[PDB]
């Protein structure tokens, strides 16, 4: 059976099966745009000096 | 109204009043005084403080 993906797991990959995924896969660039709301957006009227 | 150092905290060119002016002024007697806005390209929101 030799030494599967668990241990010979290239890219830093964290390979776990039932069902297949490659958690903690080491690699790219995560795109994640944030829309967040208005109501944090204090001007310097509202923020501290 | 004595030593009035204004700065701009708030400055949009936008369609409301974008404008927002901290004025430290040193008042000689409590009152209020009128704001005149010496801009013809702003509009002061407020009339007297």
């Amino acid at each position: 059976r030799g030494a599967s993906l668990q241990h010979t797991a290239p890219f830093g990959c964290q390979i776990a099966t039932n069902p297949v995924r490659a958690m903690n896969c080491a690699v790219g660039n995560m795109p994640i745009s944030i829309d967040i709301p208005d109501a944090a957006f204090t001007r310097v009227v509202d923020a501290p000096s | 109204l004595t030593d009035m150092s204004c700065e701009v905290p708030a400055c949009t060119h936008s369609s409301d009043f974008g404008g927002v002016a901290i004025i430290k002024y040193a008042a000689s007697k409590k009152g209020k005084c009128a704001v005149h806005s010496m801009t013809n390209a702003v509009t002061i929101r407020e009339a007297e403080i």
